[PDB]
DNA sequence: ATCAATATCCACCTGCAGATTCTACCAAAAGTGTATTTGGAAACTGCTCCATCAAAAGGCATGTTCAGCTGAATTCAGCTGAACATGCCTTTTGATGGAGCAGTTTCCAAATACACTTTTGGTAGAATCTGCAGGTGGATATTGAT
DNA sequence: ATCAATATCCACCTGCAGATTCTACCAAAAGTGTATTTGGAAACTGCTCCATCAAAAGGCATGTTCAGCTGAATTCAGCTGAACATGCCTTTTGATGGAGCAGTTTCCAAATACACTTTTGGTAGAATCTGCAGGTGGATATTGAT
């Protein structure tokens, strides 16, 4: 017991710069990040799809949130990568 | 229709004086009012920007009262009359 | 004789009398084109129903009323008692709003 | 097999699905919501990493730390934005003396 | 068949709140004890604001509460304002307040 | 096309405390807008308590510390004794 | 024990802060911001620690604390 | 040999501004941290990362504090720091 | 600006220890395969509400004068707050234990979620009522000039 | 210390736009009869958490000196407030067309519910390593002084 998202954000630590490691004290930093960017993605969708009273939380109220939370260019893309990982989702 | 433009001067002297008043200002310096003006049009952008973008989102073509409610209520300003 | 008021005496009471009252301070209808260009040249083709319009008119003026009252803390401050594009500019920093 | 592998991401679709309806956030879940979810967190992930690293770098160091975080954070316009009500623990200020109290 | 408000002495709604709360998303089940609390909660503060209002409106020899009568009672009483410091109400206008440094010297 | 409001209910509290006075219907549109929106801070604050304890239910006693999260001093003093009496006199049949 | 928050200690902070030049009245100004500070971030905290019904405050408990009162932290468990 | 006043000031402000350790000392703090506590609830015990997130919290918010404290003087056509400085931050922040 | 004399910084190396990173394994999620449920999109269409126009009317925005008095400069010295050498004690920190206690287990009785079936409490308008917005006039200051 | 010039009150008045009630349904509580959980309530651990001890060491509390910053006191150029003449364009009222919310139905592609089968991620030891913290030695940045 006792989840957190340290694997996979040092995954991704290694696509961008595979030759970086990153302190525990770091680690905490990156986790508590994704954990609140998570809470706040998923309230404003929790919040727009009650206020259209639909019952379900589509790719749609995620795409919305993050125009909503990210300022300018972080929610283009957020965006792309978001509607592209849908595609590749779906296809195969 | 007809092109909208400049309207941000409709903001006046005498209404900026007068909002200035009720909050208590005496004295105003000749470069406040466009200050204030560029103040405005900032909270406007970020505000409709959020109204707008709940409009969209629900496929309407009509901001809503309750588009701005949510709107300001996202930027802080939590606006109490409106919630029809 | 002519009379004449001396220079700070109708502001004084410009403000007794402006927070006496709670009418919008700002003309309606320009007000509305403000709103309608800014959402245009954001976003075409789009309506509003009255009472949106108003909501924007009574938020945005409690905003800049709040906002003179910091500015106006901010030159009192700086033993002034004329606001200045500085102190509006001081009061955003602290607010959080430009940093 | 898994549907992050399927959706092409580092980030587990499983889990922010699980999380997702376990949050009490709605009735429902579609399908899509974990997978653009994950997609999304993946990306600034990277984007905080990657400037990090640069930071890192700049200090002759390997290994990304708080500090490395903060000078990431604060150098750049938006992700500074987007945690302006945040303290990152360790990470210190940036270094930044106003013009008036320098000598001469 | 006595309403649970009745049943709770309460004037707001315990069904109606109960409701919401079970149609709001907030866990996934909810006691009977929490619509009665919340309804009571919620009564006793629209008492408190309407008790302050109602005063204000009589200081302004008016019998009907208007939102500047709201106003005055939120931003006159300490807990009130504080409670609702990130709010604002339409109509409701602003505090008489001059610093004192701007009075005639 | 029917929408709930809270009004019958604000009124009959008005009545309680100033039998005399009345309320314009932006009065009361302000009314309700404090209503909905102590509610969802109270509900909003209960919710995430009852997660934080992996608790899957709401009860009076998430709503009780949410109020004293929410509200300064006595208003909270208050609130919890309104909602305490409330539940006893509920809870006693 | 406000007052073992010492002014050199507090000069520290100001200097982080990028204060080159500090009066004698701020140190007391200083510990009083603290303590009002202090009391409302625990308070909240221990809220948390009576509801879940412990004797012991934890760094959760605080970082809710913390995130209540729109000073959210992040390195402790969110 | 004796630097100048305001010089040392300066190199303190470098010196602070590079680094990223708790300025108060541990044990002092721990001690405050506990006697408010003990006006919520007695006989608590805490953990001591509990202890940790909050002088990180209260360091990070007196330095914020004092970044606009500093401007607020400045704006005063000062270089020193006072109460009313202080003050009138906290005012605009809706502290007060 | 230099001359010279303090202290400050800043490289380049360098040796270990505290963390990292690397391994070797088991439950609890995550992925499947079926079998039902269903939310909410597509297809009308009833009908609020919004965008527009016409037009008259006077409340107010514009500009211009004029000069009161406020903000910006200067000057100056009293005394607050910086830099320091001193002397000392409260903070560090490192085990070492003992123990108060978060975390788990294992029940299960009390409390909830469910599926219907009646029963009203509320909401949407008509039918009645009425504070009070807007006007008018002297009583009362408030100001600002002699 | 007086007064004109004006602005500010306060009370008295009265029809009407804006509440209050009065009436009717009906969406949504309330009453019942089951089928699940939920989350305490005892009993026990392995932890992290206080408590001491106990030295040593910075790091803080002091008392001196004096540099130079904060304010107080003076000036005054010219910005910004108060008034006035003009007449523009926001306000008010009403009337319409019809854009596009919203209400209803109709009902599949998509989500939920299990019952299982596999697999991945969180643990608790194992095998290196990135930087800290010192160590010189060499230019720097300050500050006093020709």
């Amino acid at each position: 017991r006792k989840e957190s998202y340290s694997i996979y954000v040092y995954k991704v630590l290694k696509q961008v710069h595979p030759d970086t490691g990153i302190s525990s004290k770091a680690m905490g930093i990156m986790n508590s990040f994704v954990n609140d960017i998570f809470e706040r993605i998923a309230g404003e969708a929790s919040r727009l799809a009650h206020y259209n009273k639909r019952s379900t939380i589509t790719s749609r109220e995620i795409q919305t949130a993050v125009r909503l939370l990210l300022p300018g260019e972080l929610a283009k893309h957020a965006v792309s990568e978001g509607t592209k990982a849908v595609t590749k989702y779906t296809s195969a | 229709r007809k092109v909208l433009r400049d309207n941000i001067q409709g903001i006046t002297k005498p209404a900026i004086r007068r909002l200035a008043r009720r909050g208590g200002v005496k004295r105003i310096s000749g470069l406040i009012y466009e200050e204030t003006r560029g103040v405005l049009k900032v909270f406007l952008e970020n505000v409709i920007r959020d109204a707008v973008t709940y409009t969209e989102h629900a496929k309407r073509k009509t901001v809503t009262a309750m588009d701005v409610v949510y709107a300001l209520k996202r930027q802080g300003r939590t606006l109490y009359g409106f919630g029809g | 004789k002519p009379h004449r008021y001396r220079p700070g005496t109708v502001a004084l009471r410009e403000i007794r009398r402006y927070q006496k009252s709670t009418e919008l301070l700002i003309r309606k209808l320009p007000f509305q084109r403000l709103v309608r260009e800014i959402a245009q040249d954001f976003k075409t083709d789009l309506r509003f129903q009255s009472s949106a319009v108003m909501a924007l008119q009574e938020a945005s003026e409690a905003y800049l009323v709040g906002l003179f009252e910091d500015t106006n803390l901010c030159a009192i401050h700086a033993k002034r008692v004329t606001i200045m594009p500085k102190d509006i500019q001081l009061a955003r920093r602290i607010r959080g709003e430009r940093a | 097999k898994t549907r992050s592998s399927r959706a092409g991401l580092q980030f587990p679709v499983g889990r922010v699905h699980r999380l997702l309806r376990k949050g009490n956030y709605s009735e429902r879940v579609g399908a899509g919501a974990p997978v653009y979810l994950a997609a999304v967190l993946e990306y600034l992930t990277a984007e905080i990493l990657e400037l990090a690293g640069n930071a890192a770098r700049d200090n002759k160091k390997t290994r990304i730390i708080p500090r490395h975080l903060q000078l990431a954070i604060r150098n750049d316009e938006e992700l500074n934005k987007l945690l302006g009500r945040v303290t990152i623990a360790q990470g210190g200020v940036l270094p930044n003396i106003q013009a008036v109290l320098l000598p001469k």
